[PDB]
């Protein structure tokens, strides 16, 4: 997933998250909830 | 935790009459085992 504010950790630019350990599922055939922490920057480590 | 188990790709092969003739009388072939045993090691192999 992408964030307006986020950064890659592939690239070192606003990029998308390739988010692990967090991904979403079906949780009951249609529920797909899901707590997300992406970071902001790299370089202050800052997240959201 | 959730457990759901997929459903599966289908692993399918057509058996013509004017293909199984001919292929087993040429080469001895045979068209509903050569077929059966190579779906059954796509299968086998597919899952590891």
């Amino acid at each position: 997933a992408k964030w307006s504010d986020s950064f890659d950790e592939r690239t070192s630019a606003a990029g998308f998250v390739e988010l692990g350990s967090n991904v979403v599922k079906l949780q009951d055939n249609d529920t797909l909830v899901g707590q997300i922490k992406y970071p902001t920057n790299g370089d202050g480590e800052v997240e959201t | 935790k959730d457990v759901v188990i997929d459903t599966a790709q289908h692993i399918e092969a057509t058996v013509p009459l004017e293909v199984i003739q001919d292929m087993k009388a040429t080469y001895d072939i045979d068209g509903v085992a050569r077929l059966s045993e190579t779906m059954s090691q796509l299968s086998s192999q597919k899952v590891d």
